[PDB]
């Protein structure tokens, strides 16, 4: 199946919240640029032809890697709904 | 057309939301900047 | 009509993972068109993007680094399949596409079973998750090997299919041959010498009935797990023979087979101990004993942890079934000699019903519902002789193993082919008097024939209507059900129903416990609306009770210590509009809690509208 | 009532030519009412076969035919019966109606006779559709042959008589989806009628009378009667089928020759000597493969495919017009006004496409131009032709290309210009211009075969001939059936075939089996005791005896009770082989499948790829007028159909996106689809 | 040597024409002929290489599906005819043979009537080509090439001349691998394998040949196994 | 070299101790990594040589079946444990080696109890052969061999001394073979075949060495193609 997807579905509430965030972390993956990432370092996402999923393959199936670990935080109003995409573009950059 | 009432159209998860540690001090960054003088 | 779709003839993909599935690089591309362009142009092969359309226009112009391309683009994401009659929402499933040549799709066997899908050339459709939220969902909670469960049944839907049992089975089954002499090696020591040289001899077999142990134990003791294979293979012991090994902890008898099958899944998942916890090694295992295998490695081990131990029981199946030259031939069909005597039994029998009504006895009536009982336990008899021949005669019959085992076989099938299929009705239904007395192994005679074709149209009738109305059934309970949907906190409104272990009337009025069956649906993952301390154990209230708990509250029912249950249950709930998590229960596809926001209104509708074709539909009123 | 011919393959043509319907003028048999219509009824003996209905809603409602059923001067299905006089039975038949046949009582043929005497006290007959148990002096009329009882159609089948008459319609039905194969061949084991059904079926060309051979042509035969005339008989070289299947009439007598009268002088479609003839006799082991033959898959051998056993030839017309409209008459020339000359190669002769050119999906068939949007077409794109370069020919492309799903290579064009000839155009047309083009169809693992018992399936896996199961001297095995498609079913006909056909492979003959009087467990039982001197026979002279393997195999065979422990391994085999089945190596590994395993010469067939078969895939396309909804075109495939019941399945599950996608973005959204395509890209 | 080394393997070879080859080996210990037959068949039915019609060219004729006059056999028959027909080169300078032939008229023709060309052998001739009764007109190319396998005339494509025909490639020159593993008696112990592999070759090669090419193929890929990472 | 030779059988190898090895070997063109794994697993498991315990002799017992008092474990026990025993002798002159031991009273014996051999090593020195309470006799004499794969204890018989019982032979330094044919995705062609073979092995030899002596007996076997007759 699909990496500890077990350990995923008990750090949510609802299996249907653990949906909405990988889906909603994918988007803003793409939308402020690729490195919002929070696991650049050691060892992360990778792919063959050469070893390049460093770049731009699966948004997805990194949101579920980076959710995997407990740095990303999921909360039903965390952060003032629109002044966040004002901040995010203000730190990551290639758009 | 609309988006179904269930599923992950669940009004109790339709709204959520998530952020970097790095975006958590940046936003309240933008609080402490909301000391006037 | 979607945009992103396709559909062509399915086919076994043996190989391929519940995980994955095949799919035609040349429909990939297609398919996947619109996100090939781009990659096309990350990449040298194309300055842009209308460069890359007409570059593709043709098929000869395609550089085989443009599939580079597609594989890439593919990475990570998933397809959705879809078979012809989607009847429940596993009629649809999601998979990881690994592209290949060809025209066929490549179908996973172990999810055959949820589509209704055989290889006779049923085409299977194909559609593409575009937002990454559309994915996200699609592989997180719509992949295949997520789903292995049923929301019909908590039983796994993920079972051994047709092969990979026969196979499984034939591995771990045990044999035995011949006693002419004693068979008494539990007490004399003289006992085991004399009968150790006597089948050295060719009087006592390897697999004797001899209580304790029949000379093949005594002539062989296996140290390590791995011994016991290698004398296997070195033409020692064959799989199913009777041996003695050492595991962890205790001397075990048991075949080299059924060690195998401990390896097998003690490998597929790596916490060996935790692997034979779950498993019967005491036993060939059936598709039963595999479905529990299934379930409780679910249960107990997790999700993903599961699929592998399914594909790992898959492949092994599947190989070694190839290898035990299981094969039908005209000959392996075997008719009972009794057949001969309980024909002639029953043929005598008639004489005297046609002595008493010659003489006046018997009404024109009397004498029909006379002979027809005649056949009906007549060749009821020869069924449970045909068995009983392969049962005590030939264990590995070709014919009967795969009826024994989970796989292709039914009672009623055997007895058309060995035994004899007698009574066909008449066109409106009044049985013949006359059955047919041939076998499918010897020429049925053309007449025989005729009278078995009127009850064939009737049923074949029956399915296309019914087919139909499997569609009726479930189209109204969808309407009155689509608005159910799980919404909640735990609804405070308790007011429950109890559920009856005990039914009144089979017999006038004798109290006795419901089927097993019958209470499991009953109770299985319900949540107690009250407390109930029961064989000794005090269920706690709101608890959601395991398959385990409606397993103990049988047995304590059995006891005499519970006539009913108090549980919460979707009859009594508060919420209006919709059903909370405390009052539907356990079976989400998943074995945990419901959870919030699942359409359980047409869930439902669903697993009542798919039997339904299975039911008889004469006339409506 | 009257429709496209069915010519798959002759004998469906027969059969579509004879079968009875219900539905119709209406004022007979519409749809609403049925099931009392549809079942089987007591006089539909001899008169209508019980097996040809059709699968689906409309069953039992549409049939052909039966053997000897025919239509007295008013449409009454009667039949053939002899008479008996007594105890003795005669030739004199009566075509008797269906309302006499009740007033007689009547015997089945399979009554032991001697010539003109019945043999046993109790035996059956059955007065008015019920079956009774009648004495020799009671027996007034007697049953011509089993054969009346069936339709043409299903008395091809072998051993009918051990066949569920469930999935022997599958049979029936199967063969009228028999495609003409390049190689036809008749099957090992036939019922009888192959020879009258390609006979009363107008496939081969017959000889009137007597006579010798003058020419022969692969064009035509022109025999010389012995009466002192001769004729030219030309032979429908390749045509074309309604459906697309080849009819050639290829010769089967050489320059002169002795002709019998009424003797093939060439073969139709599909015959291969004067026999029906469509699918390959193929040496088969029944046995399971890793998965490759599961539910109801077929595990082929490559070897089939390197000769050219399974393949089949195809055609399909291509036809554009050269409209008129007020804009222009749509010119049809070799001017394809945009690109390059490459493209033009094979448009050989100026305009059409050139005889014996390989066409692949997305080449020029025929060229025709028509212009477009009025005088003044793009504003802006206008102003790029100024700049880069103008080359103003304002005419549009409309030219007939290889639709997506493919062609092969051109065999035949026909262009009818405006109507000289004796052909009436459309009006506004102003000719017209067809492309016949034809191709080979390989076994591939897409295909369906399917034998005519019933097992249908598909083929799964191509395996090299290198690893699949193969017999002690070197021959394997074609294809590998799985056994588990046998009990469910009930069709042991199939597992008595391959017993006489093993037999048929090392005896090097052919037979023919009744339909319910054939053949009889021990005359089989019997050849295969021949064929074990011709398959061991030779192994014994030729120097070697048995294999480690080969006892082996013996072992796991009496300790599962298959041979009389105590024999010799050549006695033993012997016993063995007359059971059916022989011992068999992997291939893979040279070790022996545990336990023998039988093998033989079955039939099988292969079955017509429907327009269904080319493998929609579908990106973005057309869209429908009134309803934008995907919509299949000329160049590009047509969308699937999301419907209700496969909503639910989303919505049951958490899939809310995935199911709004399937209502908005992927097709009705029209700004949606839009922005969603540029997005992606 | 004298014990265990002159106890060698005993090879001995009876081999009466090109097509059929029988080949004995007798001491070997335990499961040893079948661990040396099975991969030797294996190798013997995909790896060696040979001769096939690769492509073909009737004067007249444009598509392969046509029907030539004064001929009875239509150009699907031929093509398929010369599929079974069998050419042996000598030598490696011979990668390409382009056979030529022309018959007109009233004779039958077979596989001899083709031009003979110095390092090419016919081993198929009396095979029958065709049967012309009279204005018979016949004059073909028929392209021959060295590979390997099967190849579908799909997948190469010919370019001798534009109005040819490809053909389907039929390459290995081994018919059918046979070998048995029967108990021979070697004075104190009794459990002995004994291998005798029959091979059985269209005449393009050598059963000895094949032989030898396999087992090469077989060290070679032994060698394979040098370079650890 | 730079194309078909380049593209050669890229050999690699992941060992982590003397018992377990997985070999991988890729591109193999059709066919072959079965037509390679199969004979060297047949090679593998009958062909590596080793040491296994043939023979035992306890003082005072006369049968297998036999308890012995102040030994909490009965003779078919221990015997069981003595299969278990992994010995290496260093050189040929070392066939047949007898290890001695006796024990008394209250230790539990184990494997380095054995007194030592000068070409003899025990590399089982903590296995457990059994526990002695008091007054605990123990005083055996277990016969040591080097042969080839599984011969069970009535195949050869002891002849040590009278009273002795015979063991089963576990030889073969391997205990278990295991290759996988997994396609692999090379640029045009994707029919490929990819073997990785794993091997166990009991500590005496390592994966690559046992692997090594393989690929040998099976070359040495090809060789013997050489001298027809
Ligand atoms: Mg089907
Ligand atoms: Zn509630």
């Amino acid at each position: 199946a699909e990496p500890g997807i077990d350990k995923l579905f008990g750090m949510v509430d609802s299996k249907y919240r653990l949906t909405v965030v990988v889906a909603k972390r994918a988007q803003q993956l793409l939308r402020h640029g690729f490195k919002n990432t929070v696991l650049e370092p050691e060892e992360r996402p990778k792919m063959q032809t050469l070893e390049g999923l460093f770049d731009d393959p699966n948004a997805v199936t990194w949101a579920m890697k980076e959710l995997l670990t407990g740095r990303l935080v999921f909360g039903e109003n965390l952060v003032p709904e629109d002044r966040l995409q004002k901040e995010m573009e203000r730190l990551y950059p290639v758009e | 057309g609309r988006l179904i009432p269930a599923g992950t159209g669940s009004d109790f998860v339709r709204f959520t939301q998530v952020v970097d540690q790095k975006t958590l001090k940046a936003i309240e960054e933008a609080r402490k900047e909301a000391v006037e003088a | 009509r979607v945009d992103y779709s396709g559909r062509s003839v399915i086919v076994v993909g043996p190989q391929l993972k519940l995980h994955q599935c095949g799919l035609p690089k040349r429909m990939a591309l297609e398919l996947f068109k619109p996100f090939l362009l781009k990659k096309m142009e990350e990449k040298g092969i194309a300055p842009n993007v209308k460069a890359a359309r007409r570059m593709l226009e043709r098929q000869r112009d395609i550089k085989d680094e443009v599939w580079d391309a597609l594989e890439e683009v593919i990475h990570g994401k998933v397809v959705l399949l879809n078979r012809a009659p989607t009847l429940h929402r596993l009629g649809i499933q999601a998979f990881q596409p690994v592209l290949v040549e060809g025209q066929s799709i490549q179908l996973h066997p172990l999810v055959c079973e949820a589509f209704n899908a055989d290889f006779d050339g049923d085409q299977m459709a194909v559609h593409v998750p575009l937002s990454s939220f559309a994915q996200a969902e699609a592989r997180i909670q719509m992949l295949s090997a997520h789903n292995l469960l049923s929301p019909a049944s908590g039983e796994p839907l993920a079972k051994p299919s047709r092969d990979i049992i026969l196979g499984l089975y034939y591995i771990t089954q045990v044999r035995k041959e011949k006693k002419g002499a004693g068979l008494e090696f539990a007490t004399p020591e003289e006992a085991l010498a004399a009968h150790e040289r006597g089948e050295v001899a060719l009087n006592a077999p390897i697999k004797v009935a001899g209580r304790e142990t029949s000379v093949g134990r005594l002539k062989y003791v296996f140290a390590n797990p791995d011994e016991a294979l290698l004398a296997v293979a070195h033409g020692i012991v064959d799989l199913q023979d009777v041996v003695t090994v050492r595991y962890m902890g205790k001397r075990l008898e048991t075949s080299p087979g059924r060690i195998l099958f401990a390896r097998i899944v003690a490998e597929a998942v790596e916490d060996e101990k935790v692997a034979w916890e779950l498993i019967q090694l005491d036993v060939p295992q059936e598709k039963n004993s595999l479905k529990d295998l299934v379930y409780q490695a679910f249960l107990r081990l997790g999700m993903e942890k599961t699929a592998r131990l399914l594909d790992a029981l898959k492949y092994y199946g599947f190989t070694f079934s190839t290898t035990s030259g299981i094969t039908i031939g005209i000959d392996d069909a075997v008719i009972p000699e009794e057949k001969k005597q309980y024909l002639e039994e029953a043929d005598r029998k008639l004489l005297q019903i046609e002595q008493a009504y010659e003489m006046g006895f018997l009404t024109d009536r009397e004498r029909y519902d006379q002979i027809l009982q005649l056949w009906t336990e007549t060749t009821e008899k020869v069924t449970q002789a045909v068995f009983k021949n392969f049962e005590e005669n030939y264990p590995f019959n070709p014919l009967y193993v795969m009826a024994q085992s989970g796989a292709r076989g039914n009672p009623q099938q055997i007895r058309q082919l060995c035994g004899l299929r007698g009574l066909m009705q008449k066109p409106s239904g009044e049985t013949f008097e006359v059955p047919v007395r041939s076998s499918f192994r010897e020429g049925l005679t053309v007449l025989e024939y005729f009278i078995s074709s009127h009850g064939a149209r009737k049923g074949g009738a029956d399915t296309a209507l019914r087919t139909a109305d499997s569609g009726y059934l479930t189209r109204k309970l969808v309407d009155v059900t689509h608005e159910i949907v799980v919404r909640e906190a735990d609804c405070g409104t308790t007011n429950y129903i109890s559920v009856p272990l005990f039914q009144p009337d089979e017999v006038t009025r004798s109290l006795r416990l419901r089927k097993r069956a019958d209470i499991e649906a009953g109770l299985y993952g319900r949540v107690l609306a009250r407390e109930v301390e029961v064989l000794g154990v005090r269920l706690e209230e709101g608890r959601y009770l395991s398959m385990d708990d409606v397993h103990l509250l049988i047995k304590a029912a059995e006891a005499g210590e519970i006539q009913e249950v108090p549980v919460r249950s979707p009859l009594t709930c508060q919420t209006r509009y919709g059903v909370c998590q405390k009052c539907y229960g356990y079976d989400l596809s998943m074995a945990r809690p419901v959870s919030i926001g699942e359409a359980v209104g047409i869930v439902a509708a669903q697993s009542i509208g798919e039997p339904g074709t299975q039911l008889t539909m004469r006339t409506f009123h | 009532l009257s429709q496209f011919k069915d010519e798959t393959n002759p004998l469906s043509s027969l059969r579509h030519k004879r079968r009875i319907s219900a539905l119709g003028p209406g004022g007979l048999t519409r749809e609403r009412a049925g099931f009392d219509v549809r079942d089987v009824h007591r006089t539909h003996y001899g008169r209508i076969c019980p097996v040809e209905t059709p699968e689906g809603a409309n069953i039992g409602l549409i049939t052909s035919l039966a053997a000897y059923a025919r239509v007295d001067e008013l449409g009454f299905i009667r039949t053939p019966y002899r008479r008996v006089v007594g105890g003795v039975v005669t030739d004199e038949v009566v075509y008797m109606t269906a309302t006499e046949e009740d007033r007689y009582t009547i015997a089945q043929a399979n009554t032991p006779l001697e010539g003109n005497r019945i043999a046993a006290e109790r035996v059956v007959a059955r007065r008015k559709g019920e079956p009774v148990i009648v004495s020799p002096e009671e027996v007034e009329f007697m049953d011509v042959s089993p054969k009346q009882v069936f339709s043409v159609n299903t008395n091809l089948i072998p051993f009918l008589e051990h066949d569920d008459a469930n999935r022997a319609l599958m049979g029936s039905n199967m063969q009228t989806q028999a495609v003409p194969l390049i190689r036809a061949q008749a099957p090992v084991v036939m019922t009888g009628l192959e020879e009258r059904v390609v006979r009363d079926s107008l496939a081969a060309l017959y000889a009137e009378e007597d006579g010798e051979v003058a020419k022969v042509d692969g064009n035509r035969i022109v025999v010389r009667y012995e009466d002192g005339r001769l004729v030219e008989y030309p032979l429908r070289r390749f045509y074309r089928s309604n459906q697309g299947t080849a009819l050639d009439q290829r010769p089967r007598v050489v320059v002169g020759q002795r002709v019998r009268k009424g003797d093939l002088l060439a073969d139709g479609p599909a015959s291969e000597n004067g026999f029906l003839a469509l699918g390959q006799n193929v040496l088969v082991a029944i046995m399971p493969f890793d998965g490759y033959n599961f539910e109801d898959a077929i595990v082929i051998s490559e070897e089939l495919l390197k000769r050219d056993f399974y393949t089949s030839i195809h055609i399909e017309r291509y036809e554009i017009e050269a409209r008129d409209t007020k804009l222009g008459p749509e010119r049809i020339t070799r001017d394809i006004p945009h690109l390059s000359e490459a493209a033009l190669r094979d448009l050989d002769e100026e305009g059409v496409v050139r005889i014996g050119a390989e066409v692949k999906p997305g080449d020029i068939l025929v060229g025709r131009t028509s212009f477009k949007g009025e005088s003044e077409p793009t504003p802006e794109e206008r102003l790029l032709r100024s700049i880069f370069g103008e080359k103003a020919r304002d005419v549009k492309d409309t030219s007939l290309r290889v639709p997506p799903g493919e062609g092969g290579i051109v065999v035949r064009t026909v262009r009818l210009r405006r109507g000289d000839p004796g052909v009436e155009l459309k009006p506004g047309v102003r000719e017209v211009v067809r492309v016949y083009v034809a191709q080979k169809r390989k076994l591939q693992v897409g295909d369906k075969l399917a034998n005519r018992h019933g097992n249908k399936g598909v083929v799964a896996k191509i395996l090299p001939v290198e690893d699949m199961p193969h017999l002690p001297d070197g021959t394997p095995v074609d294809v590998i059936l799985n056994p588990l498609g046998v009990p469910s079913r009930m069709n042991l006909g199939q597992i008595l075939e391959t017993h006489l056909g093993l037999a048929g492979y090392f005896l090097g003959q052919r037979y023919i089996s009744p339909i319910f009087d054939g053949a009889k467990e021990p005359e089989i039982k019997e050849l295969l005791a021949q064929a074990f001197e011709v398959y061991f026979g030779k192994r014994k002279g030729e120097g070697f005896g048995v294999d480690k393997r080969e006892v082996e195999v013996l072992r796991r065979a009496e300790k599962l009770g298959l041979v009389t422990p105590g024999k010799t391994p050549e006695e033993q085999l012997k016993e063995l082989f007359l059971q059916g089945k022989v011992v068999l190596y992997d291939g893979r590994t040279g070790e022996p499948i545990e336990g023998p395993i039988v093998v033989g010469q079955m039939f099988i067939m292969k079955l017509y790829h429907m327009v269904e078969d080319k493998m929609h895939a579908r990106s973005t396309g057309p869209y429908s007028l009134i309803t934008q909804q995907p919509l299949g075109g000329k160049a590009q495939f047509g969308g699937q159909r999301f419907g209700e019941m496969e909503v639910w399945a989303l919505e049951a599950y958490g899939a809310a996106h995935t199911l709004q996608e399937m209502l908005t973005l992927k097709s009705d959204d029209i700004e949606g689809r839009n922005a969603a395509y540029e997005a992606i890209i | 040597m004298l014990d265990s080394k002159l106890k060698a393997p005993v090879f001995t070879v009876r081999t009466q024409g090109r097509e059929y080859g029988e080949f004995v080996l007798e001491p070997l210990e335990r499961g040893f002929g079948v661990t040396l037959g099975n991969p030797l068949r294996r190798i013997l039915l995909s790896s060696i290489p040979g001769t096939a019609v690769t492509s073909v060219y009737i004067e007249d004729v444009l598509h392969e599906f046509s029907t030539i006059p004064g001929v009875k056999e239509d150009v699907v028959e031929i093509i398929l005819n010369l599929k079974e027909l069998v050419v042996r080169f000598l030598n490696p300078s011979l990668q390409t043979v382009t056979l030529l032939l022309k018959a007109e008229g009233p004779k039958e023709v077979k596989a001899r009537d083709f031009l003979p060309v110095a390092d090419v052998e016919i081993m198929n001739p009396d095979l029958h080509i065709a049967t012309l009764e009279e204005g018979g007109r016949l004059n073909m190319e028929v392209r021959v090439d060295r590979g390997v396998g099967y190849v579908p005339a799909e997948k190469h494509g010919i370019k001798d001349r534009i109005n040819a025909i490809p053909v389907d490639a039929v390459f290995s020159p081994v018919r059918r691998v046979a070998f048995q593993v029967e108990d021979t008696r070697l004075g104190q112990r009794t459990d002995l394998d004994k291998l005798t592999l029959r091979i059985w070759t269209d005449g393009s090669v050598t059963p000895l040949e094949a032989l030898n090419q396999a087992v090469e193929i077989l060290r070679e890929h032994l060698t394979y196994f040098s370079n650890p990472q």
